């Protein structure tokens, strides 16, 4: 709950709230009561909506991809990795380090190429999406032994009802999701440099189980991502250069901010 | 057995729903928790650290270092103005890159006191006195020492403490604002006069600098989450 | 009584006196203490020296003129080739201390200016061309500040930091940089700035060789001025000294 | 085994939970955890510095 | 519970309830008793229709917008305000001062477009409908990067099943919905007049996730209003004359009630 | 955490009601609320004025 | 796993139902209520304050 | 005639899924247990056995 | 739960627990405390993945048929055996000795074929799959008096919904599934040899109950065995040579493992 | 603790600080205080806001020079175009009110300089 | 009759499980069963064998 205004009166004393020294690096908690008269206002407002897990809990579109029924593409891989969405990105860059579950709902779309095929008899299309840890087998193929998914996680949708989703526990060797890592791979300082040396989530592989019918038919993957339990530790300062690269913070430099006319304008 | 009955918002996907969902690797022991300093439990202990304001945002000086300074000198009159900047923490150009201002533009309405920390860098012989004020809306902004006297205003004199606070309140008629421009919630004027002059001795710089940093007070609250303008992308980043 | 402008710090055998400092900042509130027994996962015993390892070391000084855009530091490195802390980290797998920071300025009272030292943990920096990362010898320089840019760097091919002083390298408005632990030296009252960061890292411990944690960088966010008649060359001295120091796992010298 | 909390309503009632996966990880979001603690990031100093006192004496 | 009436009988007093002074601003409540003799008659019947509630609560069609899967308009824009339809407006306008929640239901129908396109497959069409508060960002075009909604709500739904339906609380900078303004923006009196001041409360859009085939598909939304836990003060007469505008009250001067033969007519 | 309440019916049997959402605006709509004051609109003179009287003696 | 069975009238939109609906705004704080005068409860108290009847309404 | 509502999720085919579902044959006496030496609780019950290790792994 | 470390200190004592003699057939337990000094580092790591039962209750796709709906195969026969798939066969082959239940799920993904026939009206196709245990009729015929299923158990499903699942105990005459049999039928030593000794399971069928429209429509259906309530007897070291044949356990000899430089190399 | 050089003054909605400041000289040691109902004549009731009335309202600036004499100020008439203060004594007949004086001159360490800072009551020229 | 167990969560809540079926084989799968007995495989020699002690005296 917000804290609520104490009422004051005339002061005339020695000591002086207003005057500080912002050399100590402490930032001066002043009252309004303090540098004038104020009335005791009772504040019923809440900061309810500004916790860490109300501002991240917000289902946001991480990437999509598409894949053809027929055709030189009929499956789909995407190394499962953040940082490829501004939106979300930039929100999670806030905290140097984080901690969370995740929610994922995958939004699939089927639509039809054109093509002179007479005679098409559309049927349910079926999507099949598996997820291959590091180390697993690749389907290097739409067709391979590797889709029976003996062991990796996969799921199975018709098209026509509601979309899948699934929640994933916090998949981490160390105690904490970094977001930031100022060194190397190799110890002899050599070799991949910043956050993609802690890239190692795996991969997202998706293709129709069923050919649907005699004309080419082109479906597109969307992938949801949903922070559950988060924890925050570090703030950092707010990006302000926009994203060049998926792959580190490479940018070009930006103003300070936009400008106006002279220095006692009121107007932008 | 159990007879139902499927209501309206059935097989739907919302964006901010809560709901349980079975997880895809079922009996996961998680890596346990350890203490890491700085753990944030709110946004609003950011938005109550002091920020670095760029008032002088004139032209080229964006794209340098003197874009935080405020420039005060020797003058041979009294009354002139330093500064003045419309109190519109979400849109003014001047607290825009505010820590303040880059966790209000995630909000849209917004509500509590200011505390506008002000550092004199000047020598360590020169000395001075300000008139800092706060106008509400009604008028137009104050063109005249005369005029901005009538506000909110604290005198502030230089010496050893080289640190003031202008606790700008809450004087609205709304229990919210809009971070968004919007005349029905205008704020207000913040406007910087000089006292009486800022005299130095013999052999020492008659041009200092001041800065200034913007901070939330105790009160403070923001309401209705939506996107950030200031961010944008083309394509997927890759 | 006394006042609140002295103080004196002692650690190991040395010592830092001040006579004009401002109120220490002790990191997010936590001082630096030594790993517990219900965090740790290294089943090795740790070595301690406690004496050796932490002690206030002196680094090189920089020259502050007028046209000075500013410098960062990396703890790790620049203690990596001075004393028995170097000898350590070097000789070990994985090391774990917090560390105290000393940044010294003095001038008279006919000078002017202001500084901000902050230690930014993990900062990680974007490299002048997009495709390419920046290399080991221009991030991090041992015992050596590397100093910033005024204008913005080419963006030509090759493997230096962008070094643009009003974006702090990590693609930053300089502004914002005050979230972290920071102390501000104004010429006209404080002398000295003191930090105490704690060790802040998202594992128990790891190696100082291929991950430096923090990255001390001081910013003259107002250039210094003075008239004709005053000692045109100031320094800045930077004195860093680790704190509950422990090390884990033995291993041939590695360079 | 059911679970009953209060709702987020205004100012100036009860609703029920139940948990059915036995994850642990498959609960809903945990919104109601309003506390804070500004005390590391403002006020960080040292030695403590009362409001209305000279800041260096 | 309805009053009940109470028996009485033949009086002769000096005291008259039927006499009064209607200058004073009073309703004079007569029972049926005072001005004849009555009989007791219990009345079981109730009030419960009435209520402020049972009044407004009832799903009414505010606005409604199209939409083209291939064509000029791929995406719909609508700010959303009430004052579109007459038949929930003029039951809002009886009360001065309203505070409401509200549930929104979005009735989605699409519909083929005459072509020449042969060998047409249709496809399950994915309709979103995404909400921008007052300051955020603006989908120029269909496909933009705004519509990845990190922050903002928003719905995916298949065409086939439930309509959608979502609750949303009491959004208002002040303590009620204000119907009414009399005054201006600007404090100088030049500018926005009315109500319209008033109004900023964002802007919805809508959009097709995929496209359907290869012929051109139109769809149709049509979005419902459902007040819930009202509040009304201040109680105003009703409208009488037809809306013009959807901004002001401006109106065309109609005449006070439909005329009759005479005034001893008892036939319309 | 079940709540039971009356039902509307005629004149010359009881329902549940469960909270399941925790927002405290996603409740349904309280339609049972049969209060009324005329009082305010009706007769809202200051000086009573009691029905069988000269209402100007 | 519990079987269920769905009777008629399922996944309709009837305009006068009541029924709960996730709301998309989650954890909201509602600006409190103030006394204002003159609240209505119910619209009956509207139909008992006198209104002026137009018994001449011929023609013009 | 209890009004439900379906969530994101629903008539999904999860692989690492874990509910109830109708038995094919009902009322089936399982044949009993007996007690066969070696019975395996936990992977790394076998981790723990020495396992001959290939060192001189060099071409041929 | 696992265990932890216990610190320990600089020792000089006769007794050596590091030297021991590998002969016995005994695992020599040492603590890292045995042969150096140690910290006590809790260990708060679980072994709840690996056991038993969360290895092997994943759903595996055991084998794949197609049937059509007009020409000569109108129904699928298969007779209900594991090892036609690599990964489950090797997950079972791990323990000499299981027995489980079991949850079958059918994914029947149908599609058109390519033909002339115009006018095709495509209509929702049914799929009925049957059981017969060994010893049951057999329907010689896709149209036959078998497909009553007076006793046998069969499931019907229309296509666009949720997939079919069914749970089946422990089916077997033994105590346990085995996975091995050194043995032959005749007790002459001359007839079927190896484990194809155990396995008479029965057979499963399925069909289109309706012809779907004119055009051909051709249907695929997958199996996946889920175990469940597992248990294992007389762990058995891993397969290592791919498998050749779905009747017997007969290979190709393969080298122990992959080959590298020298002796002293550190690398692949 | 604290030094005696610093104060803050409050009133209102300003606020004055000052950091080379020295004691307070209050009057003949009386603090202004409202009219008694044993010392009033006017039979009418008084109307005081203390608000906008009473706050600290800065005046036009003089230059002090080598060769300058002094200046003099009326406490009324001074404040009389000035704010709600003149307002009210100008809608009124009868006004009551005591005065903070406060006077700003500041100069580095090489200056030099004495003024004398006088409230004289009743002064006829 | 409904069953109350503890959820498998992190290191350093309870959900809710009622049976519908009545063959006792469509209960849910039973995970959490972690008991474990290495002594059949490692050290499964007749004679105890002390760890520090001469293996053969
Ligand atoms: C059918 C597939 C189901 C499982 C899919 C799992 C994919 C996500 C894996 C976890 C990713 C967590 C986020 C890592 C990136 C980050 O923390 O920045
Ligand atoms: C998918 C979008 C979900 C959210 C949509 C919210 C749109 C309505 C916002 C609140 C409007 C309330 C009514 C304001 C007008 C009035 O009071 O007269
Ligand atoms: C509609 C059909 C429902 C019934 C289908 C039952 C088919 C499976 C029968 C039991 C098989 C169990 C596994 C035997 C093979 C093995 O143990 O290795």
């Amino acid at each position: 709950r917000v804290a609520d205004t104490v009422g004051t009166g005339p002061t005339n004393s020695e000591a002086i709230p207003a005057l500080t020294a912002a050399e100590t690096g402490h930032t001066s908690q002043v009252v309004p009561g303090d540098t004038m008269q104020t009335r005791h206002v009772k504040n019923y407002h809440s900061r309810s909506e500004s916790t860490v897990e109300n501002f991240l809990c917000r289902s946001a579109c991480v990437y999509f991809t598409e894949y053809k029924n027929s055709g030189s593409k009929r499956y789909a891989e995407w190394v499962v990795t953040t940082r490829q969405a501004a939106q979300l990105r930039r929100k999670l860059e806030f905290f140097t380090y984080i901690r969370f579950d995740l929610e994922l709902t995958f939004v699939i779309t089927s639509t039809q190429q054109p093509s002179t095929t007479q005679n098409q008899d559309a049927q349910i299309l079926t999507h099949q999406i598996m997820y291959v840890p590091p180390g697993g087998p690749v389907p290097d193929k739409v067709d391979s032994y590797v889709w029976q998914t003996s062991t990796n996680p996969s799921v199975f949708w018709t098209e026509g009802n509601a979309p899948p989703r699934m929640s994933i526990p916090f998949l981490s060797i160390g105690n904490a999701y970094s977001n930031f890592y100022d060194g190397w791979s190799e110890f002899s300082r050599n070799g991949v440099y910043g956050i993609n040396t802690l890239n190692n989530m795996g991969t997202l592989y998706a293709r129709h189980v069923n050919t649907g019918s005699t004309g080419p038919i082109k479906s597109t993957i969307r992938i949801y991502f949903k922070p559950k339990h988060v924890k925050a530790w570090i703030p950092r300062p707010p990006r302000l250069c926009q994203y060049e690269k998926a792959k580190n913070v490479n940018f070009q430099p930006s103003g300070v901010t936009t400008t106006r006319q002279s220095i006692t304008t009121m107007t932008n | 057995g159990l007879p139902t009955m499927n209501t309206p918002g059935s097989c739907q996907f919302l964006t901010s729903d809560d709901f349980q969902s079975p997880s895809a690797m079922p009996q996961y022991d998680v890596t346990p928790e350890m203490k890491i300093p700085g753990e944030v439990k709110n946004l609003m202990e950011i938005a109550e650290v002091d920020s670095v304001v760029p008032v002088q945002n004139v032209g080229e000086k964006v794209n340098s270092m003197e874009a935080y300074q405020i420039p005060v000198r020797s003058n041979e009159g009294s009354g002139t103005q330093v500064f003045g900047f419309p109190l519109q923490p979400g849109y003014s150009s001047v607290f825009s890159r505010t820590l303040l201002g880059e966790i209000l533009n995630y909000y849209t309405h917004w509500s509590g006191s200011i505390k506008l920390t002000f550092m004199f860098c000047g020598s360590a012989m020169a000395t001075g006195k300000f008139l800092l004020a706060y106008s509400p809306p009604g008028a137009g902004a104050p063109t005249k020492r005369v005029d901005a006297m009538l506000g909110t205003h604290v005198v502030w004199d230089v010496g050893l403490q080289s640190s003031c606070v202008l606790c700008i309140p809450w004087i609205s008629q709304t229990h919210y604002r809009y971070v968004a421009s919007d005349e029905y919630t205008a704020g207000g004027f913040i406007t910087c006069w000089y006292q009486t002059n800022i005299v130095v001795p013999a052999d020492a710089q008659s041009s200092c600098y001041i800065m200034c940093f913007v901070s939330a007070c105790n009160d403070f609250s923001v309401r209705l989450l939506k996107d950030t303008p200031f961010i944008s992308q083309n394509s997927f980043f890759q | 009584g006394y006042s609140d402008r002295v103080r004196s710090i002692t650690l190991g055998n040395s010592t830092i006196t001040t006579q004009e400092c401002a109120n220490v900042v002790v990191g997010y509130g936590v001082w630096p203490d030594y790993l517990k027994d219900s965090e740790a996962t290294a089943e090795d015993q740790p070595t301690q020296p406690d004496v050796a390892t932490c002690r206030f070391y002196t680094l090189d000084s920089v020259q502050w003129q007028k046209t000075s855009p500013g410098w960062w530091w990396k703890l790790p490195d620049a203690l990596s080739n001075l004393g028995l802390f170097g000898q350590n980290m070097q000789y070990h797998y994985l090391g774990r201390t917090g560390y105290t920071i000393h940044v010294q300025c003095n001038a008279s009272k006919f000078h002017q200016g202001c500084l901000l030292v902050v230690c930014v943990p993990e900062a990680e920096m974007g490299c002048a061309t997009l495709d390419n990362t920046p290399s080991s010898a221009e991030l991090l320089g041992g015992d050596a500040a590397k100093e910033f840019a005024g204008e913005p760097i080419a963006s030509g091919s090759n493997k230096l930091v962008q070094r643009v002083v009003y974006n702090a390298g990590m693609g930053i408005g300089v502004g914002n940089l005050t979230i972290f632990p920071h102390q501000w030296i104004n010429l006209r009252t404080n002398n000295s700035a003191t930090i105490v960061m704690p060790y802040t890292n998202s594992v128990p411990m790891d190696n100082m060789f291929r991950h430096n944690n923090i990255t001390l960088m001081v910013i003259p966010f107002v250039p210094l001025d003075y008239c004709p008649g005053s000692t045109t060359y100031v320094p800045i001295t930077v004195t860093i000294a680790p704190m509950c120091a422990e090390y884990n796992g033995l291993r041939l010298a590695s360079h | 085994g059911a679970q009953v909390s209060t709702q987020k309503t205004g100012a100036h009632i009860h609703y029920t939970n139940i948990n059915y996966y036995k994850d642990a990880a498959s609960n809903s979001a945990t919104r109601q955890d309003f506390a804070q603690d500004p005390g590391k990031f403002t006020e960080p100093v040292k030695d403590i510095m009362i409001k209305s006192l000279p800041a260096l004496n």
